[PDB]
């Protein structure tokens, strides 16, 4: 049984009229506030919301716009808290409109490093993950293992580790992962596995283990023999002490 | 690897920062105007190093500072574009600088760092100078390195930072934001010269007999310690060319990128040297701790790695014979483990008003007494939760205060295992 | 209530409302969270006025608080020599222990306020006083480098 049947909340009519001007404000307090009083106050309490002819493109457009953009990493914090709590407790929601969004500002903003910080983007990203699975992910988290800043490279990378876990065998084998397996997925995975940082190239090597567990050590042998015998037994080492 | 950008922030890093650019200008032969006015090819031969103008950018909250560069005695030559200046100041709040205030700012500095960047044949990487019981120069300055971190990972990454003491000013919150700081350079930058007012007090004071020591004759002391650190990379030389092979040579452990500055001789504010020292005397200032621009001894610890620069006409046959020397006699304080660790260099021009001199760059374990002090001033402070609603109140967790603590106490322990490490 | 004004007013440093809430008959001695007296907090954040017109109304100069830290620890640990004097005028502890082990000359010694060193030495300070570690005020100097401190030490 699903326990989601329990009666939804609308949150909608609990915005205050000062919530506007304060959040697109030049005093980072007052963005501060703005956010943290509709997250503690409107947000965290409730456990379902409305999936019903509410629309919340407009009010999750400006939680991207911080995200993003927003110079105060309090303000990003604080943000992404909410964009999860949005994700979680209104389930089935995110089809295109909502993940969009919201999904290529918070691969931008894994650039962060704080410990603090990483936690709430990364885990809004899984957010986002369990419920709009490889939807848009799958095309746009390749795109920004392919950025320059090294912290966003390793982030994605482990955020494709994080989806990989949680893969869906639904359909026959024609699904999004194999469509793009070998063209896509494999060509951007080895540029992980072949960075000049080691702690990236060791986030590849996870996320080279976890591929061949989902789809065969045997489909992937071609790139594994153009890859060094050094290289190789670290791949193998991540294999041997990764599930599904 | 030729071009390096330089940067200063905060009130004390426009300080030193100008008086770095005053010496080497003169060291190069520009003048206030920007024009050559030297007679030495010596002098250009590296000149696009530091210069197109100085590749520098000025940066402060504080708006003052401004005018105190341009009324300055150089202040003409700074380009007009590369100042980048806040409206209201961060007032010893290293979280201001970090998150709030310098953030806001920090979008505009790093459009003229690449502005700079854009029109170099090769960068190498950059050159901070800053003091780190700041607000500015120390939350602003280390969100700025991160911040270029990512957005140049293929460069070095090297500050001049300078650590406070109750010696100079009595501001408590200073263990605060230098502690935070310190969080910052083990984790982002390659290498750091640790400047220690503790120390350039007690040189001013105790061998300089100057009774009040201003900011100026500490300054003094900075700006000739950057320009001898800084003679390999401005004028020819085989030995420590560049950025990179400095730090190469120089840091054996990501972490332990700490160096000890000291140099010779102790001159006082345009005094009078009668004698100029000879090749053993020169030598005999490395482990003399009283030369040493970071407040610890040498002698309770062991060096990792040393770089030696001779500046002057001397005997490159005397100088092998001294440093061969004074390693084996005292080769107990040199770690064994890492053989051929000391390495000397010579240049031929000596510094303005100088005949010989010798800086002593020393990666050395004894560096831990410094963060000892800085530690040890945190805790005391941080157990009685003293001035914590400034830093939290723009949105700093108390919990950031515990981690900058433990993580500057394993860069302690570090220091002090290397030290008890044995060959056999 | 009255006695949590009182506390907001005497860190924050509003000299006048202080004296509008005390006339008000606020508790002199009203604790916040952490057994934080008013006189706590006006000695660490340096309001002289403050410290004055509490003392005069009965605030217990040797309050300790839930880590038994007394006014004279925050004033010698912060460097308010202004503050230290008149505490020490009214009966302070000069030889108070905190928690951690700590007298006020310890404090003032760690963070190099050699001109509060020398009033506590003179009011009768415990030079040989011990820490949890087991160090003394001279232990700190000898091993914080600071030999101007090491003078006024053994003075
Ligand atoms: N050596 C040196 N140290 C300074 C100078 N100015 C300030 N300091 C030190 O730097 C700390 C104050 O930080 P400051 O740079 O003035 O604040 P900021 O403007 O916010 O960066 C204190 O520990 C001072 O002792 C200076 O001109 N020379
Ligand atoms: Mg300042």
């Amino acid at each position: 049984d699903p326990f989601e049947l329990l009666p939804p909340s609308v949150i909608l009519d609990k915005f205050p009229a000062d919530f506007q001007t304060r959040i697109s404000s030049t005093k980072w307090k007052d963005r501060v506030e703005a956010l943290e009083e509709i997250h503690n106050n409107v947000l965290k309490p409730v456990k379902k919301l409305a999936h019903k002819n509410q629309d919340y493109s407009d009010y999750l457009r400006v939680l991207a716009n911080v995200i993003q953009k927003d110079a105060n990493v309090q303000a990003v914090t604080i943000a992404a808290n909410s964009v999860q709590l949005l994700c979680n407790s209104l389930r089935s929601n995110f089809t295109r409109s909502y993940g969009a969004i919201v999904l290529v500002p918070l691969l931008e903003r894994t650039k962060e490093k704080k410990p603090s910080v990483n936690e709430a983007i990364c885990s809004a990203l899984d957010a986002v993950a369990t419920y709009c699975g490889f939807d848009d992910c799958l095309e746009e988290t390749l795109n920004y293992m392919k950025h320059k800043t090294p912290q966003v490279r390793i982030e994605c990378t482990k955020f494709l580790t994080r989806m990989l876990q949680g893969w869906k065998s639904d359909g026959p084998l024609q699904n999004q992962l194999l469509f793009k397996l070998l063209p896509e997925v494999t060509t951007a995975v080895l540029k992980i596995v072949n960075d000049t940082q080691p702690t990236t190239r060791n986030t590849g090597f996870e996320c080279f283990a976890t591929l061949m567990k989902l789809v065969g050590e045997r489909e992937l042998a071609d790139p594994l023999e153009k890859l060094d015998n050094l290289k190789k037994k670290k791949i193998y080492e991540y294999y041997e002490k990764v599930e599904v | 690897m030729r071009e390096i950008v330089h940067i200063q922030a905060g009130q004390c890093g426009n300080q030193i920062g100008a008086k770095f650019w005053e010496v080497i200008s003169d060291e190069h032969g520009i003048d206030p105007t920007g024009s050559y006015h030297g007679d030495s090819d010596l002098q250009l031969e590296r000149i696009n190093v530091y210069y197109n103008v100085p590749r520098a950018i000025l940066v402060d909250l504080e708006p003052g500072t401004m005018d105190s560069v341009r009324s300055g005695p150089f202040g003409q030559i700074f380009r007009p574009d590369n100042f980048v200046f806040g409206q209201s100041g961060a007032g010893n709040n290293w979280a201001k600088g970090h998150y709030t205030e310098g953030a806001e700012l920090v979008d505009s500095v790093l459009d003229v760092v690449r502005k700079e960047s854009e029109s170099c044949d090769c960068l190498q990487g950059f050159q901070l100078t800053h003091s780190l019981g700041g607000g500015t120069g120390s939350g602003m300055g280390t969100l700025l390195i991160s911040k270029i971190r990512e957005e140049y990972p293929d460069r070095i990454m090297n500050t001049f930072s300078v650590v406070p003491s109750p010696k100079v000013s009595d501001t408590v919150v200073e263990p605060y934001n230098a502690t935070l700081s310190v969080h910052q350079l083990v984790e982002n930058t390659d290498e750091t010269y640790c400047i220690d007012n503790e120390a350039l007090y007690d040189i001013c004071f105790r061998t300089l007999k100057l009774t009040t020591p201003t900011y100026g004759d500490l300054n003094h002391l900075v700006s000739a310690t950057m320009s001898g650190v800084t003679t390999c990379l401005r004028f020819p030389g085989q030995l420590n060319a560049d950025l990179r092979k400095l730090a190469v040579n120089m840091v054996p452990f990501p972490r332990l990128h700490f160096f000890m500055p000291g140099f010779a001789p102790l001159t006082s504010r345009g005094s009078q040297q009668y004698r100029a020292l000879t090749v053993p005397e020169l030598t005999q200032q490395m482990f003399d701790a009283k030369n040493m621009m970071a407040a610890c001894d040498p002698r309770h610890g062991r060096y990792l790695t040393v770089a030696a620069v001779f500046r002057g006409r001397m005997s490159m046959k005397e100088v092998d014979e001294q440093m061969l020397n004074v390693q084996n006699k005292n080769s107990s304080y040199f770690v064994e483990w890492i053989p051929n660790n000391v390495k000397t260099a010579v240049c031929d021009i000596p510094p303005r008003g100088l005949k010989m001199s010798a800086t002593f760059i020393g990666n050395s374990t004894a560096i831990q007494e410094l963060f000892k002090r800085i530690s040890e001033q945190f805790t005391a402070m941080f157990r009685r939760k003293a001035f914590l609603h400034w830093y939290t109140g723009e949105g700093m967790d108390e919990m950031e205060f515990t981690e900058a603590e433990s993580n500057m106490n394993d860069l302690v322990s570090e220091y002090q295992q290397y030290q008890d490490a044995t060959a056999d | 209530d009255l006695g949590k004004k009182l506390l907001e007013a005497a860190r924050a440093g509003q000299d006048d409302e202080v004296r509008i809430l005390m006339a008000n008959g606020a508790d002199v001695n009203a604790t916040d969270a952490s057994g934080l007296t008013p006189l706590h907090l006006a000695a660490t954040y340096g309001h002289l006025e403050i410290v004055e017109v509490l003392l005069k109304h009965g605030a217990d100069v040797n309050a300790i608080d839930i880590m038994g830290s007394t006014p004279l620890h925050l004033a010698a640990l912060i460097g308010h020599l202004e503050i230290v004097e008149v505490l020490l005028k009214h009966g302070a502890d000069v030889n108070a222990v905190d928690t951690w082990g700590d007298t006020p000359l310890h404090l003032a010694a760690i963070m190099g306020h050699l001109e509060i060193v020398e009033v506590l030495l003179k009011h009768g300070a415990d030079v040989n006083a011990q820490d949890k570690f087991g160090k003394t005020a001279f232990d700190i100097s000898i091993d914080n480098g600071n030999e101007d401190l090491a003078e006024i030490l053994q003075k």
